[PDB]
């Protein structure tokens, strides 16, 4: 692929289902649209 | 990993992930004999 254009944020256990292509609610269209179609490859790793 | 994921579908997402209901007809038409198929109205056979 041309650029990864790779991303950063943390969490909290209950946004890791709305990290997802296509979905709604308050989080992930507050803040990360994360739209439908988007090749992707979302790592989720325990920070506690 | 577990191999499978599972897909919650919802209403509220669009056409390109919403569930789609299909079915696959597989059949060959060139083997030789054939026990099925054929809306036709037979004839009497000539024989010459």
């Amino acid at each position: 692929f041309t650029n990864v254009y790779a991303d950063s944020f943390v969490i909290k256990g209950n946004e890791v289902s709305q990290i997802a292509p296509g979905q709604t609610g308050n989080i992930a269209d507050y803040n990360y649209k994360l739209p439908d179609d988007f090749t992707g490859c979302v790592i989720a790793w325990n920070s506690n | 990993y577990f191999p499978l994921q599972s897909y919650g579908f919802r209403p509220t997402y669009g056409v390109g992930h919403q569930p789609y209901r299909v079915v696959v007809l597989s059949f060959e038409l060139l083997h030789a004999p054939a026990t099925v198929c054929g809306p036709k109205k037979s004839t009497n056979l000539v024989k010459n």
